[PDB]
RNA sequence: ACAGCGCUCUGGGGAAUUCAGGAGGGGAAAGCAGAUGUGCCCCGCGGCGAGACUGGCGCACCGCCGGACGAGCUGCUGGGG
């Protein structure tokens, strides 16, 4: 949008960003010391802006595409951890059947595997999750809290996959009620959650001012 | 473009009088890419570039790094004759004569170099 | 920081003043101890090391607010014996430290214009002008006031003095060139109603230096005859008008405030007959800019500003009105 | 030699600022990159991924006078990170680069060279690194650039003038502070060609002390560099900083 | 514009300021 | 320090630079011996002679008897090397002097003082020995 | 004194603006 | 004896004026340079009595290039003429303290009334102007607007490369970014187009064996549609992407009519296709690199782009660094960067050095030097068959 | 362990916390060298200063140095109204 630093007093810069922001860009394109440029460079510069920015506009609505796909595939599974997060497990394990064939504790740690082998050969401590980690819902606790919640919710994963890939419907099935496991388990998962952060602190002898 | 140009009275033979006596003494790099490759080894003492050169941008390149190392350099107008002095039957367009721990030569080096920084 | 034992000689200084008013009956006891707690809190915010203006500007008003309740207080209780020189005295120290502490404060110099022009300190006043003008020499507004105080003073060549200096400063920005053919002109005028200046060629060689400053835009020339369009009931006002428009048209041909002087140009002095006759050939004028070769947009904006400026006079008639409104629509 | 993709580990130096990257048969002195990913003059540089953005950059003593002084062991070099260096003699800026690492982004090198092209190669590398301001002005006549240069904590002098110790006198008394940090660089060949090393040296250090320096350490460089000293004394007092 | 604070607040250094913080060696068997 | 051979001072070649105590100067204006030419006779090179404040110092100290050798020393064709310190003790301001730089001649005639810059290598000591001065370290004379 | 700003003479006119007006209140 | 004194720095002049001036027999005392030192015991003898800013940083280079080379500015001449009390020298005179000699002869010159005093030659003011280079940062900040590092900074630039001509011969950043761009975004199309092209296959198989040139392979998937709906020369785009009528439009629709391949949805061939259209619209940002990439290497370099190839030759110039650096590299070095191909390596490498040092160090370089070596390239080239 | 050496002794370590000191870095206009209300007028002293004179010197001859009048403007914490 802004030409060269020529350009900048008259320029409108606030479409894409609001000012507090792009009133500082005015100030430094007017006392900054960068060197002038040609018009027939910034023909170049700003065509590879024309394509970075055509990059991100393809790869938002792949990601939009890829949560449209992940919602027809395995709605219990959407439901529980998201889109993204549900294609990087169907990613590392192949496909849809070929994760359901996994325990909970193997989706806890899909994606550690390295961490994982190596403290299994050297008997360290193993970690505690995989790709897991960023998902929604183990983001939320803290501490040990985070490690609980991460098997609970991979043991609600392994539930959810296996029923998104066994199990029939009639076909003319909502998808309120396709995802009716994903919408159960998380619900039961928020509350344990909230629990698990909402244990309280020791009680402490109250010392008065003598120690008394 | 050749500023510390050497002027006519007796600096310019003077100049090749000592540079063929550093070739007799065998201390002399002679061509563009010797005299580069001595200045950026740092063993030289002095070096002469020609003024008569074909398009002068290779005696515009070597005073860059001399003046990097901070080692003096001097334009002689003939390469015709920078060959002729140093005993070569080719024309030679930069010279550079080292520096030896043990010469009478260098007498002559200490006192040319004072003139070029006297030119500078 | 000596901060106490520099404020001791503030306060030591006010102490017999406070004699004076608790041996009159004018302040009591525990008045005259808040008085002290609070001037003492004052001075000792005042000589602090991270200070700033906006404290010295509450101290400021904290001193002269007391002085005018102590000279209702000595109307209402009948003395003529105390005087506010003390409190003057001391308010010109707050702002004199003030101004040493922060001379780069436009603000602060200006209540210390404002102050020294109200308790009718003239001579203080232009020494102060002088030292604030040294200090930001590139403000149009300390070169203006200082002009037009000497102006309205009458010393018309001091108010040229500072003016020239100020047009050899401010050469960025049009506005103290505007201001000083405004007040050249406004002198133009005095010497007009007081009844070489029968020529009035000072505002045409303001505009032939004008030429060549680094503000010379149209904009800018058209700033100059909107200023001049002002007070036309004078002698050589239609020769000023007139060479500002050959100026315009000599140098910027087809702009749109060129052609806008071209509209505004007959209109300068009427008010009455002259008036509608004057607006038919200026609207003749306008109609032929409006379908000559110009910016279409630029004008019509620079003629529905103009035509709001029409709109906000009465007394007129409602064809004519209703014509400007038909006018004004389709732009 | 030290050869690409070895590894080393970088430790730090006694100076602050300068580090020492040592690792299997050659041990070598390095100054962190302020601008990562890019050599000045096709050096060889260190990359370490911390558990980049991390870049160090190797310091030829054959190149640069001031490293071949480290080296040597001077006692002190003055520049501390975020202090301001006045750089004299700053030819295409090869050791200024090093000299703006080393006072890192919070200080200022201000790197004087004459000649143009020179010029233009410190100017390319001024334009790299954003502390570090070029004054292509004459080192003989400081009154160009005292609109440039404020009053300076160190100045480093590396020109090869006769009268080199007038040109370091006058900038001195211009732009240095009380108590004021140098190093110079002495060529004896250059200063007097026909006198002794030490004795140019000694009649170097009268010199700077009858133009009001103290000086307080002083080493021949001589594995990298023969007859050069560096001088390394303290403006208008006996300590440092104060 | 003026929000409520968080409040923070609950030996030898991490990183040398001076050289650029340097981190204190992970002492591993390898190093 | 570089120009240092084991115990050979290579950095001295003519012009010296030679360093004088008070103990010289007053013993050379005693023996009716001029100062420049007794040198240049004695090292048959050109000598520059140079005397610190602390040597002159020492001079001034010693009262109005000794004018004449004040004003020998203070003739002013010599170099005045002024000298950063405190005490104006002569024997360690020429100690540490050439200590620092080791270029110079040192002209002494106190064994004290001689027998303190014996211990340091490659300074000759010049001396007068009742019809000429006498060079003592040094190997080219 | 430097006290105020003097009104300017032909000795103190420095620009082509401040010759032209002391040009024009010479000849008024 | 100084009653006022000029201070020029990057953000504009200011001049000071002296209360409780300096003693200058005791100008080498220690009490007295602690009092230099310390701003609480200099600011009693400095108060900032005027202070010019610059408008613009043009003005501010027009300053340093008037002061530096010694002549006063007229805004300098400007504000002495305000600050100063207007005499001339025949009964009081007024002393300014000034740090340039040549200045001080031009302000005496310009007021005759001014004795001036400067830095090089007064050793009172020496100090003096000294101290408030100390303390400039401090006797300022009042009216400082931001700091006076940056300007600094860019008035030192901008004062440099005025001195150099700097911007109207250093052009090489462009060259050397755009190979870098051009090597990047032609391994992203290689990468794009391999997964449009599996991702196509998938549905339909025939096209990878029956088309390459992927670049058309993506144009022909952005304008195929589905399977199914496929017709030879419909309008606008077969004719001038291949073979029309008779070789290739009828071989894609027999092997759609005898295609095989999994049947694909409409979001998915939407999802296809707006790969293609990325992969297609970075390969016309290819050609268009290309192109301007050959303008300016023609501008900046011209005999290596003739000697060598602009390709080859810009990839040399990015893996040197600049031209500066390729031109102070000898043959040698530039060879770094049987015994017919390693003598012809010699060979060219001395002639492009020759080549890189003329196309550098010329203001604007020329071709025919270029051509000439290339023609000497080109009959040594006939000179080794002859054996 | 023996023999030897060093430091130290209301024995020796670690933590919390209280008080008494020391060294260094950074930040701060960080500025009480003589602290007297304003305005006008008169006096005295002093500065700019337009203009008008005058004396002597001047063998590179091209120019110097010095007196005393002064319209107008202006300063004073010098003192008085
Ligand atoms: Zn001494």
């Amino acid at each position: 949008a802004l030409g060269l630093r020529t350009n900048a007093p008259n320029a409108d810069l606030s479409e894409i960003l609001p000012p507090e922001i792009e009133a500082a860009v005015k100030a430094a394109a007017d006392i900054s010391m960068g060197t002038e440029i040609s018009t027939e460079d910034y023909e170049n510069i700003k065509l590879l802006a024309v394509q970075v920015v055509e990059r991100s506009e393809y790869r938002r609505q792949l990601a939009e595409y890829l949560q449209n796909r992940m919602k027809a595939i395995s709605p219990n599974m959407t439901e529980l951890i998201g889109a993204l997060v549900g294609a990087r497990l169907i990613a590392h394990s192949g496909s849809l059947v070929n994760l359901a064939k996994n325990p909970g504790s193997t989706i806890q740690i899909l994606g550690a595997e390295k961490a994982l082998f190596r403290a299994l050969k050297t008997k360290h401590a193993t970690p505690k999750y995989g790709i897991i980690y960023h998902a929604s819902l183990v983001g939320q606790a803290s501490g040990p809290n985070k490690g609980k919640i991460a098997r609970q919710l991979a043991a609600k994963i392994a539930l959810s996959v296996r029923t998104d890939a066994f199990e029939d419907f009639p076909e003319n099935a909502d998808d309120e009620t396709r995802a009716a496991v994903g919408i159960q388990a998380r619900a039961k998962l928020e509350n344990n959650l909230r629990l698990l952060e909402g244990k309280p602190l020791n009680k402490g002898v109250a010392l008065g001012p003598n120690g008394i | 473009a050749a500023w510390p140009k050497a002027e006519d009275p007796a600096l310019v033979q003077e100049l090749l009088d000592c540079v063929q006596q550093a070739s007799h003494y065998r201390q002399l790099k002679k061509g563009a890419n010797e005299t580069t490759k001595s200045v950026n080894r740092g063993t030289s003492e002095l070096v002469i570039l020609a003024a008569d050169t074909q398009p002068l941008s290779i005696v515009l390149h070597i005073p860059l790094i001399c003046e990097e190392k901070n080692v003096p350099y001097v334009y002689v107008p003939s390469k015709v004759a920078l060959g002729r002095a140093c005993g070569v039957s080719r024309a030679v367009i930069a010279v550079s004569l080292t520096s030896n721990e043990a010469s009478d030569l260098n007498s002559k080096i200490r006192a040319l170099r004072d003139k070029v920084e006297r030119l500078a | 920081a000596w901060v106490a034992d520099k404020a001791r000689f503030y306060l030591e200084r006010a102490a017999p003043e406070l004699r004076e008013w608790e041996e009159k009956e004018i302040f009591t006891k525990d008045e005259i101890r808040n008085l002290v707690a609070k001037r003492s809190d004052f001075e000792h915010l005042v000589l602090a090391p991270g200070t700033k203006p906006t404290d010295f500007l509450n101290y400021v008003n904290w001193e002269r607010s007391l002085d005018r309740l102590r000279a209702k207080r000595c109307a209402r209780l009948n003395i003529r014996s105390v005087t506010s020189h003390a409190s003057q005295a001391r308010t010109f120290g707050i702002f004199e430290r003030a101004v040493l502490k922060h001379p780069g404060s436009i603000e602060l110099w200006l209540a210390y214009l404002e102050f020294a022009a109200q308790v009718k300190a003239t001579k203080r006043w232009r020494r102060i002008m002088t030292r604030a003008l040294r200090l930001h020499p590139m403000n149009a507004s300390l070169w203006t006031l200082a002009g037009r105080r000497a102006a309205q003073n009458g010393d018309m060549q001091r108010a040229r003095a500072h003016f020239l200096r100020g047009c050899r400063f401010c050469t960025r920005e049009p506005t103290l060139w505007l201001e000083y053919a405004r007040c050249e002109m406004d002198w133009l005028a005095r010497m007009e109603a007081k009844k070489p200046a029968l020529s009035g060629a000072i505002p045409i060689a303001v505009f032939d230096v004008a030429r060549k400053q680094p503000f010379w835009g149209p904009a800018a020339a058209e700033k100059f005859f909107d200023v001049f369009a002002k007070f036309g009931h004078l002698s050589c006002h239609e020769r000023i008008i007139s060479h500002v428009v050959t100026t315009m048209q000599e140098l910027f041909p087809n702009h749109p405030c060129t052609w806008s002087v071209h509209i505004r140009q007959p209109l300068v002095g009427v008010d009455t007959p002259a008036f509608p006759k004057a607006l038919r050939e200026s609207l003749a004028r306008l109609k032929a800019a409006l379908q000559s070769t110009t910016d279409r947009k630029a004008l019509a904006t620079k003629m529905v500003a103009w035509m709001d400026g029409i709109l906000a006079i009465e007394k007129l008639d409602a064809a004519i009105r209703t014509v400007l409104e038909h006018t004004k629509r389709s732009l | 030699g030290a050869k690409a993709g070895k590894k080393v580990i970088v430790e730090p130096h006694r100076h602050k600022g300068v580090f020492v990257a040592r690792g299997g048969k050659e041990d070598l002195l390095c100054t962190a990159n302020l601008v990562p990913g890019e050599s000045v003059y096709g050096e060889k540089r260190i990359s370490v991924e911390t558990p980049t953005k991390t870049e160090y950059r190797i310091w030829n003593p054959f190149r640069s006078k001031l490293a071949a002084g480290i080296l040597g062991g001077l006692e002190t070099i003055y520049m501390k990170p975020g202090s301001k260096v006045l750089y004299l003699g700053a030819a295409s800026g090869t050791s200024v680069s090093h000299v703006a690492d080393i006072v890192g982004p919070t200080g200022a090198v201000y790197a004087v060279e004459f000649s143009h092209r020179s010029g233009r190669d410190l100017i390319n590398m001024a334009t790299r690194r954003t502390n570090v301001i070029p004054i292509v002005e004459d080192a003989r006549k400081p009154m160009a650039y005292r609109m440039l240069v404020p009053m300076v904590d160190v100045i480093f002098a590396d020109v090869a003038q006769p009268d080199q110790a007038r040109i370091v006198g006058i900038n001195a008394r211009l732009f240095l502070k009380q108590g004021g940090g140098l190093l110079i660089s002495i060529k004896a060949s250059c200063i007097d060609s026909t006198a002794p090393p030490e004795q140019v040296f000694a009649s170097e250090v009268q010199k700077l002390r009858e133009d009001k320096f103290f000086p307080k350490e002083q080493l021949t460089l001589e594995p990298y560099e023969r007859d050069h000293a560096m001088v390394s004394c303290v403006y208008l007092q006996k300590e440092f900083e104060g | 514009e003026l929000s409520v604070r968080v409040p923070q607040l609950p030996g030898p250094p991490d990183t040398l300021s001076d050289w650029y913080n340097i981190p204190r060696t992970n002492l591993t068997p390898e190093l | 320090p570089s120009s240092m051979f084991f115990e050979h001072n290579e950095a001295l070649v003519p012009p010296y630079n030679v360093l004088v105590d008070t103990n010289f100067l007053s013993r050379t204006v005693g023996a009716k011996l001029p100062l420049l030419e007794s040198a240049m006779d004695c090292l048959y090179a050109s000598v520059n002679i140079i005397i610190t404040s602390c040597v002159m110092a020492e001079l001034e100290k010693l009262g109005p008897r000794y004018r004449v050798a004040l004003m020998i020393a203070r003739d002013e064709r010599w170099q005045r090397l002024t000298c950063d310190h405190k005490g104006t003790y002569a024997d360690d301001c020429i100690v540490d002097r050439v200590q620092k730089h080791r270029i110079y001649i040192v002209a002494t005639n106190d064994r004290d003082l001689k027998r303190r810059i014996r211990k340091i290598p490659g300074v000759p000591i010049m001396s007068v020995q009742k019809g000429k001065y006498a060079i003592e370290r040094l190997p080219g004379a | 004194d430097a006290s105020e700003l003097q009104p300017i003479t032909q000795k103190t006119s420095g620009t082509e603006l401040e010759q032209t007006i002391l040009a024009i209140m010479e000849e008024s | 004896v100084v009653n006022f004194l000029l201070f020029e720095s990057a953000v504009g002049f200011s001049l000071f004026e002296v209360v409780h001036q300096a003693d200058t027999v005791g100008l080498e005392l220690p009490e007295v340079k602690d009092a230099m030192k310390t701003l609480d015991k200099f600011g009693k003898m400095v108060k900032l009595r005027s202070f010019n800013p610059w408008t613009s940083a043009a003005q501010g280079l027009e300053a340093i290039n008037l002061i530096s080379e010694g002549i006063m500015p007229e805004y300098l001449k400007s504000a002495l003429e305000m600050n100063l009390p207007q005499t001339s020298g025949k009964k009081s005179k007024v002393v300014l303290g000034v740090a340039d000699k040549k200045l001080a002869g031009e302000i005496t010159a310009a007021f005759p009334g001014v004795q001036c005093e400067a830095a090089d030659t007064s050793e009172v003011v020496a100090a003096l102007l000294r101290g408030i280079r100390t303390h400039a940062n401090k006797l300022h900040k009042s009216l400082q607007e931001g700091d006076i590092g940056r300007a600094q900074l860019g008035l030192g630039h901008a004062y440099s490369r005025a001195k150099v001509k700097f911007s109207v011969h250093k052009n090489d950043n462009h060259i050397i970014q755009g190979i870098a761009t051009l090597d990047a975004l032609d391994k992203s199309i290689n990468q794009g187009a391999m997964r449009v092209r599996e991702w196509y296959g998938w549905h339909f198989p025939e096209l990878i064996r029956i088309v390459s040139d992927n670049i058309t392979y993506a144009k022909v998937v952005l304008a195929i549609g589905n399977k199914s709906s496929l017709t030879d020369e419909s309008v606008d785009d077969l004719a001038n992407v291949l073979n029309q009528d008779q070789d290739k439009a009828l071989a894609i629709i027999q092997a759609a009519k005898v295609s095989m391949g999994q049947d694909i949805s409409e979001v998915d061939l939407q999802m296809v296709r707006d790969l293609a259209s990325n992969v297609t619209s970075m390969a016309d940002y290819r050609r268009i690199l290309a192109e301007s990439l050959d303008k300016k290497m023609s501008e900046v370099a011209p005999n290596l782009q003739v000697i060598l190839g602009t390709p080859v030759a810009a990839r040399l110039i990015a893996h040197a660094g600049s031209l500066t650096n390729l031109a102070k590299y000898p043959a040698s070095t530039l060879q770094i960067l049987p015994k017919v191909k390693g003598r012809i390596s010699r060979y060219l490498a001395n002639k492009c050095s020759i080549a890189s040092r003329i196309d550098n160090f010329s203001e604007k370089p020329t071709r025919h030097f270029g051509e000439v070596l290339r023609q000497q390239l080109e009959q040594r080239l006939e000179w080794y068959a002859k054996g």
